[PDB]
């Protein structure tokens, strides 16, 4: 073990762990099993701020 | 506090003790701008000037049973000038022979090439390495450089003359032996004189002192001056070497063109006293002393361009100066400020106890005559000697409240005392604030036309600071009307016509000392007053020059004012009688104030000006004329993208420097109207009296020493940096062929950091220099000044760069070593590893031709950026891309360059390493320059350099190498057996060029790689035709020389020059 | 086969002075640096200022033009190499409109 | 302030710096998976419609 | 993250300091703040 990683291995990889995390799920407005929609009651420019 | 004992009295509170007592009786641009250190210029050298010495490696065999012991100059104990050896080599060992008063912390130490001499190539820009045995080949380059800038900051000394014997042995007869002082000396006169030894032997030490010559011994010449006195200079024949003996004369011949005699520092001594101190110098013949302090003009220019560098704004720095000025005119001036003569004049002015202003009352309350008048208006007066810098304007407190009214007695006195106080500043906005105070005064009472709404009448008179804001009813006076506005267009008249006007002094003597100012003629200095020069020495008083007449038609324009009919009925009678009594009392106040600013004060500021650690620095006084007014002065210290000369490039790229200052009117006011000598003083003995004993200092010398330090660093960083980067100076390259990385700004920046260490250390320096260099980027840079009018009209100053002895020998250590690379450590060419087992004796440094091979050789595979390599499957070879497309099996001869085998380190090992030991095929590599380690095999026993070369080829990383191995068969004399040896690494050119004599004390060499002693070296020897003072300097070093010793004396200049008191 | 970007970009060396004005963002920074010296120069705009501050605000402008930094050396040369390199690894690649 | 500051180290080597921070980065690649989900993104849309 | 993690460019904030070496000087030292060290 003579060369050491110059950006290092153990820096560079703890980053590319959450550059490979997939984009977080959107769920609500959408219907379930039964036919309700999931999500809360809530007007909708009030969620979205 | 108890309890005085002169008479039993107790207290309280000491503070009244000590008077009761006397009853009975009676950071760092601070530091460097005023204390900056003082270099040590002068060093000498007791011991022989040398730096490269002679190490044995091997021992020769002097038990041996070929030939008696009896043969051997070593069973006598005779002392040898060289090592009795096997093998012997030279190394680079500086000042390992020397002997000094005051060592510089810098030196090239070198081991033997059998040990590592890896950490003097691994020092500069290796952080990043892993291995404490390996160093980055891309580094290489600067290493050497800063290795050879050590090697010639250690070299500047000076040699010493220390004393001769006569040589009672019939050894080289009457010689005069120069004796070295030390704790021991009988060592020494073997290794300086080669040819003192006795040749009885066919030994090859005894085969060349017979083959030398004889007359060539110790001192043959001397320069006897005096009887029983030092000799002057000698000459030596003795052991030395032509590269440090070059050094230290050219360093000797640097220092040479500086030197002053004693008559000469009288001579500027007496220039710069004016006449009033007299010094002497001796008449009679004397003993040649060494005093350097005569320097060019350019150097005073570039140091004081730093220096205003240094003061860039800051606001502080400066600040100090001008407080030591004041303090410094404090010691001299015969003017003391009374401020009793205003209050006894102001005592007997008739006026009435029923009215209720009391004007003759109210301007004592306005003045307030305190102590600290002096220390205000001497600040004023240093400030004239640095209009460039610092722009001395009148406090933004002293200017009334809301502008006033002329109807205001207050405002009507805090007008006169603006007026007095505003011809002594140094900003060239003064006239315009004069009149404007006056405009402020009078709103609605009377009317002027201006230029804009914003600078209108009312605004305030402290921001006019710029020529644009100039009114054109001020510049052009026949707007201001005079049925209507008759006060202000007589005080723009006043202004325009009474102002004081700018005149010129000739301090300075630019013979000793340089004239350090631009932007002026040297031996010049400009005041903003007019100046008369003393006529008698007992002066009086009188009532003509410029500041009286300034005080006079304030008073008299204030007379004409309460003497105005739209004005005079608001007020009573007997007050109109009090304010115009005491206006014409006030006209006539004696005081000596005026008279000193005119003809006495220009003379002390001209003798105090060069005695001086920061030196002036000024723009010209312009009295009037808005076209040629300075509106800023600049700097440079690089250039743009392209251009390479500093008259284009200038314009473009400056910082502006400059910072105004505040100052007190009031202060300023007092001090004018109250001024006395002493009761009958003479101005020729109190100036011999006081300028006296401020002139025996040193600092005014050592400041010009200091800037050979300033100015020769500088070269000597825009050289060195000239070899890793490209720059726009010419310069010559000749460690093009040592490998090196691609310089960005941050390895500029480190280097040139390195080499400010390698300054500051070596030459006794605890302060900062080159800093403001350091700042900026230090590939391209250039030094200049210019400053611009208001028109636009720029005046440049860009001062020539005198040559550096430091870089002239860098470069010639650089040529030097250009031929003696073997010497430090590297050889030169590259390497192959293929297998070659055979029984033969030839040196791996010295390689025969059949083995080597080029990119010209036929059947030669050259690899470059591309490497694919296919396995191979079913027992088919593996395979590798050439450069040209193909496929190649594991066998002939390849070209790799080294970054191709540092990229692709481990994956090569397993491919290749297990057919270059038992295999065949050949790889070059190549790389330019390496480190060289070496291991000595006996050549009667088996010897295998596998675990060498795959322990140095293991060991190379992407960013480090080791240094390379090889094996060198020990060259015994007799007749030895033979036995196989397998040599792995050789190199491709010669590189044995260290090696100075084999085996040295046995009749030849039989078997083995042998060299007598090198004839070349030892010219002066061998040739009787040639002469004496001979060098062959870039190609050889010669070993042996002529060297002078001189025996020079460097005493204080008040140790020579007196002054009679 | 296109990543647009809103900087001009050259191809990498790192032997490039720090003061060249062919670099856009340097060219930038210099002009701003030269407009607001025009704009403090003659001291209108700025009334009521007593003390004489254009000496020093030009001083304190033209350090600031002449600064050495590699940040405009770095965008052009090696920003979008890196994000050339980063780009189609993402998880979710890149959006772009012109 | 970035912009006006910032330095490179006073030793690097393109060549080095960028072959030692490009490898640990797509040591942990996803896009041979990313690839494979595109697919059945893709395949759903017409069972959808 | 991953390209400050990435990159070679060092930002330090003491450049301005070193050049400035201290008003109109001294209030850019205020307003840029190089005590502090947060790039994202
Ligand atoms: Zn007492």
């Amino acid at each position: 073990e003579h060369y050491k990683a110059r950006p290092g291995i153990a820096s560079v990889q703890k980053a590319t762990e959450s550059a490979e995390l997939p984009m977080k799920n959107n769920d609500e407005g959408t219907p379930d099993k039964r036919g309700n929609t999931k999500g809360a009651l809530v007007n909708e420019h009030v969620e979205a701020r | 506090g108890y309890q005085c004992h002169v008479c039993s009295a107790v207290l309280f509170s000491p503070l009244d003790l000590d008077a009761h007592v006397a009853s009975h009786g009676l950071n760092r641009k601070t530091a460097q701008l005023l204390h900056a250190d003082t270099p040590r210029l002068v060093t000498w050298d007791a011991g022989l000037c040398t730096s490269f010495k002679i190490v044995p490696i091997v021992p020769a065999q002097v038990p041996q049973d070929v030939l008696a012991y009896t043969f051997f100059t070593s069973s006598y104990a005779i002392q040898s000038p060289f090592p009795e050896a096997a093998v012997s080599r030279i190394v680079v060992h500086t000042r390992w022979a020397s002997n000094v008063d005051f060592d510089r912390d810098s030196s090239v130490i070198m081991a033997p090439p059998t040990e590592n001499n890896i950490h003097l190539f691994k020092q500069l820009l290796n952080t990043e390495t892993l291995s404490v045995r390996g160093a980055n080949p891309l580094m290489f380059r600067a290493n050497v450089l800063h290795m050879l800038l050590e090697f010639v900051l250690d070299n500047l000394y000076l040699n010493r003359h220390t004393g001769f014997s006569q040589d009672h042995t019939p050894f080289t007869e009457g010689a005069n032996l120069r004796s070295l002082p030390g704790p021991d000396a009988e060592k020494w006169y073997s290794i300086m004189y080669p040819t003192r030894m006795g040749t009885p032997n066919v030994s090859k030490i005894c085969n060349f002192v017979a083959s030398c010559v004889r007359n060539r011994v110790g001192r043959f010449d001397r320069a006897q001056m005096m009887n029983g006195a030092m000799s002057e200079w000698v000459d030596v024949f003795e052991t030395s070497d032509a590269l440090t003996v070059s050094i230290r004369g050219r360093w000797m011949a640097r220092l040479a063109r500086m030197n002053i005699n004693p008559t000469e520092i009288e001579w500027a001594l007496t220039e710069c006293a004016q006449g009033y101190v007299t010094v002497t110098s001796p008449y009679a013949p004397s003993v040649n002393r060494l005093m350097p302090y005569r320097i060019s003009n350019a150097e005073r220019q570039i140091s004081q361009i730093i220096r205003v560098m240094n003061i860039g704004n800051n606001a502080t720095v400066i600040q100090p100066v001008l407080q030591d000025i004041s303090v410094l005119l404090q010691r001299i001036s015969p003017l003391q400020i009374d401020p009793t003569i205003i209050s006894n004049t102001m005592s007997t002015v008739s006026e009435s106890t029923t009215q209720t202003l009391s004007p003759a009352s109210s301007i004592l309350g306005k003045l307030r005559p305190s102590n600290s008048d002096f220390s205000s208006f001497r600040v004023a007066l240093a400030g004239w000697l640095y209009n460039g810098v610092v722009t001395t304007v009148i406090d933004d407190s002293s200017y009334p409240k809301d502008g006033g009214s002329v109807t205001s007695l207050e405002n009507l006195w805090d007008f006169f005392i603006l007026a007095l106080a505003l011809p002594l500043t140094t900003d060239p906005c003064a006239p315009v604030k004069a009149f404007m105070t006056l405009a402020n005064m009078m709103v609605g009472f009377e009317t002027i036309p201006m230029d804009n709404q914003i600078y209108t009448q009312s605004r305030r008179a402290s921001a006019f600071s710029t020529p644009h804001t100039w009114p054109r009813c001020f510049m052009n006076i026949q707007l201001i009307s005079p049925i209507d506005a008759p006060i202000l267009r007589q005080w723009a008249e006043i202004i325009h016509r009474y102002w004081p006007n700018p005149s010129q002094i000739r301090y300075g003597t630019p013979n000793v000392f340089g004239s350090a100012n631009l932007f002026t003629p040297p031996e010049v200095l400009l005041l903003p007053i007019d100046h008369q020069p003393a006529n008698v020495t007992t002066p009086t008083l009188d009532f003509t020059n410029e500041l009286t007449n300034w005080r006079a038609r304030v008073c008299e324009l204030m007379k004409n004012l309460v003497d105005n009919q739209r004005y005079q009925p608001g007020w009573t009678q007997s007050l109109v009688s009090s304010m115009r009594g005491t206006l014409g009392k006030l006209k006539l106040i004696k005081s000596m104030t005026p008279m000193y600013l005119q003809q006495l004060a220009p003379v002390e500021l001209a003798v105090i000006a060069p005695m001086l650690p920061f030196p002036p620095f000024q723009v010209p006084y312009v009295r009037l004329d808005r076209d040629r007014v300075p509106t800023m002065v600049g700097v440079t210290r690089q250039s743009r993208d392209t251009i390479t000369q500093p008259a284009l490039s200038l314009s473009t790229t400056n910082t502006t420097v400059g910072v105004p200052l505040a100052l007190d009117a009031r202060a300023i006011t007092v001090a004018l109207l109250s001024g006395k000598y002493p009761p009958d003083l003479v101005t020729n003995v109190w100036y011999a009296d006081a300028i006296y004993p401020m002139y025996a200092d040193t600092e005014v010398f050592s400041n010009l020493q200091r800037d050979v330090i300033t100015c020769e660093a500088v070269q000597t960083l825009v050289t060195l940096v000239a070899q890793i980067s490209e720059t726009q100076y010419p310069v010559d390259r000749y460690l093009d062929w040592i490998p090196s990385l691609r310089a960005s700004a941050a390895t500029a920046a480190t280097f040139a950091e390195w080499v400010n260490t390698s300054m500051k250390t070596a030459f006794d320096l605890s302060d900062m220099l080159l800093e403001p260099l350091l700042s900026g980027d230090p590939r391209m840079t250039q030094l200049a000044i210019q400053y611009q009018q208001y028109n636009g009209r720029t005046f440049n100053v860009i001062p020539e760069m005198p040559g550096s002895v430091i870089a002239d020998c860098v470069q010639l250590t650089a040529e030097v070593f250009n031929h003696e690379y073997n010497l430090f450590g590297i050889a030169r060419g590259d390497i192959i590893i293929g297998r070659v087992q055979s029984t033969h004796l030839w040196s791996p440094l010295a390689p025969p031709p059949d083995l080597v091979f080029d990119r010209d050789t036929p059947g030669v595979h050259i690899f470059g950026r591309d490497c694919r390599i296919s396995f191979g499957m079913n027992g088919a070879a593996p395979m590798i891309r050439d450069e040209t497309g193909m496929m190649v099996p594991f066998e002939g001869n390849w070209i790799f360059p080294l970054a191709l085998w540092q990229m692709n380190t481990r994956y090569f090992n397993q491919q290749f390493d297990a057919w270059i030991k038992t295999g065949e095929l050949r790889i070059r590599i190549e790389m330019g320059a390496y480190p060289y380690m070496l291991h000595y095999y006996d050549p009667r026993q088996y010897a295998n350099a596998w675990n060498l070369t795959s322990a140095w080829l293991e060991e190379i990383t992407p960013t480090s190498i080791p240094s390379v191995p090889f094996m060198v068969p020990i060259s015994s004399d007799h007749d030895i057996s033979s036995a196989p040896a397998v040599q792995y690494i050789i190199s491709t050119e010669y590189n044995d060029r260290s090696l100075f004599c084999t085996n040295s004390s046995s009749p030849q060499t039989i078997a083995g790689p042998d060299k007598h002693i090198p004839v070349e070296r030892y010219n002066i020897l061998t040739n009787p035709d040639a002469p004496p003072t001979q060098i062959q300097l870039p190609e050889v070093v010669d070993l042996y020389n002529v060297v002078t010793r001189y025996a020079y004396e460097t005493p204080p200049i008040t140790a020579v020059v007196m002054g009679v008191p």
